[PDB]
């Protein structure tokens, strides 16, 4: 189950199609989206 | 004509003290181009274990992924070298790390609140809030049960700080622990600093009997010059204790009653570690990579 | 049967046919043993000229280079210096086991 | 940010003293002097980097997203 | 290239004749003995040994016939002909030293061969290389022998008349 964030409240919150792109406690516009688990690699350099 | 029994019949070594950690022990009647080639090796070639590639699964904490991963590179691990092998470079990824080559590590840790009275530190006020180097959590993997049982890997200092947290974030990695040589990035060191000083020599010309010989003991270390009276005059009683200041040369007493050379065949050794190995027993693995350095030369073919 | 060739490759663009003048390349090597082989290869009486040579920092290169006068090519001048510095070692070796040994 | 790991210069391990440091000036109330030399920072390349360090990583964990407020 | 074909189209071909087989290496002999004043007190002058990369690669081919087509050259007597018991006494301690600048693997057969037809002794001086030792594509035209072995499965049916296995 893919999330976002809330930019205001915090509260996590995902988002359907035919939905106003608004959280859904306060009427928050911008929604950052929250990072998954999922790998990614790196040098120890 | 030099001989290697000439050199056998006089040379001296004199260990000065030997901690768990730091070895001092002086060197007597080598030529500066051979002693200074272990202090190369100590440093560059002599081998240890430090984590290489990290795998992140979820890193949501403020430090930086590549960062992080850069810091966990640089904690010395406790894993005692001739145990783990060579990794090969080219071969690929799936053959590349085995049970053999490779430690893993792990760390998984949770920010969360916590109900507390009241400003306040956080020890007392989130769970998990300080990400320390003993939560590399050592995952046996393979054949390593058997082996490193009497052995666990552990961070030589347990207590060095990786990341900060506070609720709602988290750190999921999962780093490949794997031997290399200082050479070739700095964290494979084994040593903090593996250096040498030369002895030095204090050649008092003129007599300095007197109170001129009192405050010719304050131009050095105290336990440097030593006085009686006018007999038994200024004396040294241990040139190794002496920092090369020279405070004795800018004053006009002193200016023409003393040389400050070195005994230039006494060298000071002070080697200490990165907890991984003794470091008298770093010492002897520089010694006999310089000769395997050269057997490797010497039994070697030369074409065209 | 597998030995190493890129290692030590003689440079025969700056070797004498006599044999008593060559000019090495090692790979893969510094400062490191370059000046402890410098420095036990003059000791053998035969020596002429000897001195080590990094052309470039960036390349792992070496460059030594024997002169003799005589009776002793300098490829068998380069093995006497590397024996007796196989033997120094051994000598530090054997010092520095006894100290421990003595504390 | 958070404490180096190794010092910079010399290279012996630093990230280990920051929290020992902070209790040595605030608990036994030395200075910053003795407080160095008894953590054992005794080379003056590594002694410079606890005695400097400015630790923004506690202004950089009060902007938390994940979380209200 | 010429010389390193000439030397393996003799040896390893089945349907020839034998007055064939030794005009190449009269001829070839020869050449070596038409070398014998002009070029070999050049050695000592300054100068390489890659001078003579032409007289090695002849004397390349003299060798690999000899280790095929041997029992050739003995005659009816037991002897061999046009000298070549004598021949390989003067070129093996010559001022060149073949043995050395050619090809290791077919001077490594001669010398065996040449102790099992009597005809040479240089293994001592085979053996004489130990402290005494442009030049790549040199060695690798030694190392190409034209008539290796077919590999084609089908072509060979036909070539087992003409081209001559290893025995």
């Amino acid at each position: 189950t893919l999330k976002y964030i809330c930019a205001e409240c915090s509260s996590k919150l995902s988002l359907s199609r035919t939905d106003a792109v608004r959280c859904k406690d306060c009427g928050h516009r911008i929604l950052l989206k929250a990072r998954t688990k999922r790998l990614v690699q790196f040098e120890a350099r | 004509e030099w001989n290697v029994e000439k050199f056998k019949k006089d040379f001296e070594v004199n260990i000065s003290s030997l901690d768990a950690r730091e070895a001092n022990f002086d060197l007597i009647n080598i030529d500066t181009s051979i002693a200074n080639a272990f202090r190369r090796i100590m440093i560059s070639e002599v081998p240890s274990v430090a984590a290489e590639y990290v795998y992140f699964f979820n890193n949501t904490s403020v430090i930086q992924d590549e960062v992080l991963a850069h810091r966990i590179g640089l904690v010395p691990l406790k894993v005692d070298p001739d145990m783990l092998t060579w990794v090969d470079s080219n071969l690929p990824d799936d053959e590349k790390f085995t049970d053999e080559n490779t430690i893993v590590l792990s760390l998984n840790v949770k920010c969360t609140r916590n109900p507390d009275a009241p400003s306040t530190d956080p020890k007392e006020l989130y769970n998990n809030a300080h990400v320390y180097a003993r939560d590399l959590k050592f995952e046996p993997q393979g054949r390593q049960s058997t082996t490193f049982a009497d052995c666990p890997v552990v961070p030589a200092d347990p207590d060095i700080l990786l990341a900060k947290l506070r609720p709602g974030q988290e750190i999921s990695l999962k780093a490949h622990c794997i031997l290399g040589i200082g050479g070739d990035h700095a964290k494979f060191s084994p040593v903090s600093t593996a250096s040498y000083r030369l002895l030095p020599q204090i050649n008092i010309l003129q007599p300095i009997k007197g109170e001129s010989a009192r405050r010719f003991q304050k131009c050095f270390p105290p336990g440097v010059i030593g006085i009686d009276e006018g007999s038994d005059e200024a004396y040294v009683k241990d040139a190794r204790k002496d920092t090369v200041s020279r405070e004795v040369l800018r004053y006009e007493e002193f200016a023409d009653k003393v040389k400050l050379g070195r005994v230039r065949n006494h060298f000071i050794f002070n080697v200490e570690s990165a907890g991984a190995m003794t470091p008298e027993e770093i010492f002897f693995k520089s010694v006999r990579i310089l000769k395997n350095k050269a057997e490797y030369l010497k039994n070697c073919p030369i074409t065209q | 049967e597998e030995p190493d060739r890129e290692k030590i490759k003689l440079l025969t663009q700056a070797t004498s046919e006599d044999g008593t003048s060559a000019s090495f390349q090692i790979v893969e090597e510094d400062h490191t043993l370059g000046n402890a082989l410098r420095y036990v290869i003059m000791k053998n009486p035969d020596v002429e000229f000897c001195g080590y040579s990094i052309p470039h920092p960036s390349e792992n290169l070496l460059n030594i280079r024997i002169q003799t006068y005589g009776e002793t090519t300098a490829v068998d001048a380069l093995q006497k210096g590397l024996k007796d510095l196989m033997d120094l070692c051994d000598v530090v070796e054997s010092k520095f086991t006894e100290k421990i040994k003595s504390m | 940010m958070i404490v180096p790991v190794r010092c910079f210069s010399c290279g012996k391990v630093v990230g280990d003293k920051w929290e020992s440091y902070l209790n040595l000036l605030q608990e036994d109330e030395l200075d910053e002097g003795t407080a160095l030399s008894r953590l054992g920072l005794k080379r003056y390349c590594c002694r410079r980097m606890i005695l400097t360090h400015v630790d923004l990583i506690e202004k950089f964990l009060r902007y938390n997203p994940l979380e209200k407020r | 290239k010429s010389l390193q074909y000439l030397g393996s189209y003799i040896a390893r071909a089945k349907k020839l004749s034998r007055t064939q087989i030794i005009f190449v290496a009269s001829y070839l002999t020869s050449w070596l003995n038409r070398y014998v004043i002009e070029r070999e007190e050049e050695v000592d002058q300054r100068g390489g040994m890659e001078r003579f990369k032409h007289f090695y690669a002849a004397f390349q081919a003299l060798c690999y016939i000899f280790c095929f087509r041997h029992n050739i050259f003995r005659d009816t007597d037991g002897n061999w002909e046009c000298e070549l018991d004598k021949f390989f006494q003067r070129m093996v301690i010559s001022k060149f030293n073949p043995l050395k600048f050619c090809n290791e693997n077919v001077m490594l057969m001669f010398a065996r061969i040449a102790q099992q037809e009597s005809v040479a002794y240089c293994f001592s001086i085979i053996e004489n290389n130990n402290n005494e030792r442009t030049r790549q594509q040199f060695i690798d035209l030694q190392s190409y022998f034209p008539y290796d072995p077919l590999f084609l499965k089908n072509y060979k049916i036909l070539m087992k008349e003409y081209y001559i296995e290893w025995s």
